[PDB]
């Protein structure tokens, strides 16, 4: 194979510049109007709009009323630039990445966590608003992760809960999403963290609900939740109390933190590989707020 | 007296075993054979590629080329506004224009339209699978020749001329040093009275240059360097902003 | 070919040598100053945001100053900023 | 002034003795201590290869080059490379050395 | 007639100076120093036209809108006058709608 | 200019150092049981002696991939393939035979490296490569 | 012949003269200080004290979170007129 080829190409002149040649059939030949066969007329018809080239736009009929203008107007497309969207995340694929190793499950696995790892792909300026824990490979998915997510299914989160973990809904508003997702251009701007931004009114009750495991719910309805969950799907809920990593689990940040350990109005260098915080009243009370 | 040993520090696969290359100085006519060094591979042994070759070289010609060439056309050579004669009675041919491209001194209908970019960029694996294939030709062929150093014992050009004469390095021998700083002066003095011996760092490696030279001359250093700047592609994750940005295990 | 400083430039370029450079600080200053005048002939959306109501978005706003006319006429007299539209 | 010695002839020709030679040589850089089988005595050590082809190319005038070196395992792979000759005669030199019939003639103005 | 009754002068061409030598070397600069520098950098020519490809209309689009201000007068009318013609030409001429 | 009063800390920069992501894909962590559940398998070691061998992506996945041209021609590759190529052509051939009941039609791209072949075999080829250790 | 040095980033910061009419805008913006800031550390020789907003753009943006921001006690009363109404 190799070792035939490099054999063979010791026996011949040296590789230069006089005799390189590109793959064959990746340069199609150029085509010009000359000859018999490819001149006169030159490929443009007899007179005409076509061979004079002033034909008409694409679309127009010929004064028929065109297919695109004669149906009604419905709404299809109204709004799509204001519609949320969450890129899926299978827990086939979540799994995928936990046996490679790309997402570790011994520590919270959230949106930073997955784009480093290479798991999800979001687009921000694209209305992309996270991602979507959707319930594809829930039967084979056995590993135990404190997965954060914007959006999750039912079977989803009683896969998550039968392995035993904690699944929690957060809300990224577009800019702390960015921040969030690549965080080193961010601190490459000299700016403050910022605050992350309550959900909209029309997705408060989402994330104020025990039943989506939201993180503005009230923290004691979870159990009642969890165990409707169990009873429903035929499983016993693990008491997450006896376990090791107990602390872990429940690590949740602050719903107005975008990064674990870190406060808003703190400012990083990456460079001196310092952190300055500032101490002004007003500067504090606004960041903490 | 000793040898001069080099193993290859990344990780050789193991369904390969790495190549063997002599080790040389410069500082003598007959000081070869100082010892021996293992060069992975997958970049001094990977499949030869002549039209991957041939696509970086096309690449290194065109991407930087400007073509300034410009011609005027009839709106723009000057005069012609007026009509030379009217249209019927004359007996003559119809014109509406003196600058038209049919008459002496008129412009052009599809000259060049310069200034002009051929501006365009192959894929970072190609360009480093490019310089794999280079070497691994380089090596296959015997025109490439590893040195412990650069150092002369003086900075005569024809003592140079001599010694590649005696080791019969062909017309054109490019040297490769690992750094430009560091570089003797005893080989930059030989280096910079000659025309075929062309010195460059590290950094400035390319494929036409290697080509053009007939033999190149590497580093144990510059080896190494190689080495882990081409294997890096192979297990680089997809960028997920330019890499001059801070990461974790980026730059070593 | 190209000029080197814009065209729009050669008046600030021109106000720094010569005789201009030699007026008076306070003076050179007044000149530079372009405060936006007073609206008179249009009226201010007079917030930076609004809802628009074909989507219920809020969107940035801008007040687009209305072209006025000033007769060679008006300099002899004190019209209160209005003029021909 | 360093003078630059005559440019060596590419042409080899393998002794007789060569199986001996290249023997003796094992014998000295591997150790005589186990001599058996040295034609499938392994050339896996660097120091030990190294030693053995420097010996061989001071020795016989020719050396292993750099597209043949990864090929060497065994000592019976170099003596295969030994025995395989060499010529270094050039081309208008091969074709009078060729039986020309007497009615072909070749002249060369390089 | 039309043809030149003598040999040209022969033409010499240094294959080995300094710039046939020394071209291409640095083209790997992004790839063998760290991605420092890209190698689009080391292109020099217009400022308009610098790492960037297109054809007749974006290039002159891009001159107008980078460097139009600094034009000559009439060097900024042809131009004008060259955009309009090239957006006529391609969106409204030509042989495939 | 007054500023506001600043304190600067190290400590906390732990977390920048846990959020900055790295360039190389990390080694599958060993696992007790194999194949793990998502469905993984590391390659044999010692690798199979045969004349041909197949190496893994850079993902550690099977490069078995499969491709459409013209919307209706479904080819499945096989990519970096090292040694006879020729044998692993005649292998795979012999393999699919069963299976399509007559002689499957593949290209062999020698400079490439790569096996095509006429028809979508992606998973079936996968677990073949897999169960012979590539 | 010896190749030229490579080229080479410029080190260090940069810092336009403001004088100048032809020095770009956004180089001499606060914004070009605080990224030249974040990228070269403290040998920039920007005081970090002007990172975070003066009063004033203190004020500007509480005024405009206050304005375009409900807080939840606010938003979960609405919600709950909006249902009473509608129920
Ligand atoms: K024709
Ligand atoms: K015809
Ligand atoms: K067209
Ligand atoms: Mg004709
Ligand atoms: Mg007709
Ligand atoms: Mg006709
Ligand atoms: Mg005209
Ligand atoms: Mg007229
Ligand atoms: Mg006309
Ligand atoms: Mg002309
Ligand atoms: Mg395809």
């Amino acid at each position: 194979g190799g070792a035939r080829a490099l054999d063979l190409l010791r026996g011949l002149p040296r590789v230069s510049l006089a005799n390189l040649k590109p793959n064959p059939g990746s340069k199609k030949p150029e085509r010009r109007p000359r000859g018999r066969r490819r001149g006169r007329k030159c490929g443009r018809g007899h007179k005409g709009e076509r061979q004079r080239g002033t034909r008409p736009r694409l679309g127009f009929e010929g004064g028929q009323t065109p297919f695109y203008i004669r149906i009604p107007k419905y709404g299809f497309n109204e709004g799509h630039s204001f519609r949320r969207q969450y890129k899926p995340l299978s827990l086939n694929r979540l799994q995928y990445l936990i046996d490679l190793g790309r997402v570790d499950p011994s520590q919270p696995i959230d949106l930073t966590q997955l784009v480093n790892g290479r798991g999800v792909t979001i687009q921000p300026l694209k209305r992309d608003y996270g991602v979507q824990l959707v319930e594809e490979g829930a039967d084979t998915f056995t590993a135990k992760v404190n997965i954060e997510v914007q959006l999750a299914s039912e079977l989803a989160i009683a896969a998550i809960e039968k392995n035993g973990g904690v699944v929690t809904t957060a809300f990224y508003d577009p800019r702390s999403l960015d921040i969030v997702c690549k965080p080193v251009p961010f601190f490459l701007r000299g700016q403050p963290i910022p605050k992350r931004m309550l959900p909209p009114e029309e997705l408060v009750p989402y994330y104020t609900d025990a039943k989506n495991r939201g993180y503005l719910a009230d923290p004691a309805k979870f159990p009642e939740a969890r165990l409707e969950l169990a009873r429903k799907y035929g499983y016993i809920l693990p008491d997450i109390t006896k376990d090791e990593l107990f602390k872990m689990l429940c690590t949740r940040k602050d719903p107005r933190q975008i990064f674990f350990g870190l406060a808003p109005g703190w400012v990083v260098n990456m460079a001196d590989k310092k952190i300055l915080k500032p101490t002004d009243e007003n500067l504090l009370k606004y960041y903490t707020s | 007296p000793e040898p001069v040993l080099r193993k290859v520090e990344l990780p050789v696969p193991t369904h390969r075993r790495p190549v063997q290359a002599w080790v040389e100085s410069l500082r003598g006519f007959e000081q070869e054979r100082v010892g021996l060094a293992d060069l992975h591979p997958d970049v001094f042994a990977t499949a030869p590629r002549l039209d991957i070759l041939h696509q970086v070289a096309m690449w290194q010609k065109n991407f930087k080329r400007i073509s300034y060439a410009k011609t005027k056309t009839r709106a723009e050579v000057r005069g012609g506004g007026r009509k030379p004669w009217p249209q019927k009675g004359t007996g003559r041919a119809r014109h509406g224009s003196i600058r038209s491209p049919l008459w002496r001194g008129g412009g052009v209908a599809h000259g060049p339209r310069g200034p002009t970019s051929y501006y365009y960029m192959l894929p970072m694996k190609v360009r480093a699978l490019g310089l794999k294939v280079a070497l691994t030709v380089k090596l296959a062929q015997d025109d490439l020749h590893i040195m412990d150093s650069l150092e002369l014992p003086t900075g005569d050009p024809q003592y140079l001329t001599e010694l590649a004469h005696y080791r019969r390095w062909g017309d054109s021998v490019l040297l490769v040093d690992l750094t430009h700083e560091e570089m003797p002066q005893s080989i930059v003095e030989a280096t910079s009275r000659l025309k075929t011996f062309n010195l460059i760092p590290a950094v400035g490696l390319n494929v036409h240059s290697m080509l053009k030279h007939q033999t190149l001359v590497l580093t144990l250093p510059t080896v190494a360097f190689l080495e882990d700047k081409l294997l890096w592609q192979d297990s680089r994750y997809r960028p997920l902003y330019p890499f001059s940005l801070p990461y974790s295990d980026f730059p070593r | 070919p190209l000029h080197k400083y814009p065209v729009w430039l050669w008046k600030r370029l021109q106000l720094r040598e010569g005789i201009c450079s030699r007026l008076p600080g306070h003076y050179l200053r007044s000149l530079e100053e372009e405060r936006t005048p007073t609206p008179v002939h249009y009226r201010p959306h007079g917030a930076k945001f609004k809802i628009n109501p074909k989507n219920g978005q809020r969107e940035r706003v801008e007040d687009v100053p209305i072209p006025i006319y000033f007769p060679p006429e008006s300099q002899r007299g004190l019209w209160g900023g209005e003029g021909w539209i | 002034i360093l003078v630059c010695p005559p440019l060596r002839s590419r042409a080899y020709t393998p002794p007789e003795d060569l199986q001996s030679r290249l023997e003796s040589y094992v014998k000295e850089v591997f150790g005589s201590s186990l001599p058996s089988n040295w034609q499938d005595i392994s050339l896996e050590d660097s120091r030990l290869k190294f030693n053995l082809l420097a010996h061989l190319a001071d020795d016989l005038g020719h050396v292993v080059p750099n597209s043949r070196l990864h090929q060497m395992c065994r000592v019976r792979d170099v003596l295969d490379f030994y025995n395989v000759p060499i010529q270094d005669r050039s081309k208008f030199d091969e074709l009078s050395a060729s039986n020309l019939p007497p009615n072909l003639k070749i002249t060369w103005s390089y | 007639i039309g043809i030149r009754l003598t040999l040209p002068p022969p033409k010499v061409v240094d294959r080995w100076n300094e710039k046939r030598a020394m071209f291409g070397v640095y083209d790997n600069i992004g790839i063998l120093g760290n991605f420092e520098k890209h190698p689009k950098e080391l292109i020099r020519g217009p400022i308009w036209l610098r790492g960037w490809k297109g054809n007749e209309l974006q290039r002159c689009i891009r001159k107008r809108k980078m460097v139009g201000s600094r034009m000559f007068a009439d060097d900024l009318h042809n131009l004008n006058k060259r955009i309009r013609y090239l957006y006529k030409h391609f969106n409204r001429h030509g042989k495939f709608r | 200019p007054d500023y506001p009063r600043f304190v600067e800390s190290v400590d906390e920069y732990q977390f920048v150092e846990r959020l900055l992501p790295a360039t190389r894909i990390p080694d599958p962590p060993k696992h007790e049981h194999y194949p793990t559940p998502s469905g993984w398998q590391p390659p044999r070691d010692p690798p199979p002696n045969l004349p041909y061998f197949v190496r893994r992506s850079r993902m550690h996945n099977i490069p078995v991939y499969k491709d459409i041209t013209h919307g209706n021609r479904q080819m499945t590759v096989i990519r970096k393939v090292e040694g006879d190529i020729w044998a692993l052509q005649k292998d795979v051939e012999d393999f699919l035979s069963p299976l399509l009941g007559k002689t499957p039609v593949t290209q062999v791209n020698e400079v490439t490296g790569t096996l095509r072949i006429k028809g979508y075999f992606d998973q079936e080829l996968k677990a073949w490569l897999l169960e012979k250790g590539f | 012949y010896r190749a030229r040095p490579p080229p080479r980033r410029r080190p260090g910061p940069r810092w336009p003269d403001p004088e100048d009419l032809l020095t770009p805008r956004w180089q001499l913006g606060p914004r070009y200080a605080a990224k030249q800031f974040a990228r070269y550390g403290a040998a920039s020789g920007v005081v970090p004290g002007s990172l975070w907003p003066s009063p004033e753009q203190l004020r500007e943006l509480e005024a405009e979170e206050r304005e375009w921001y409900p807080s939840l006690a606010t938003m979960q009363e609405s919600l709950r007129v909006k249902q009473l109404a509608e129920e």
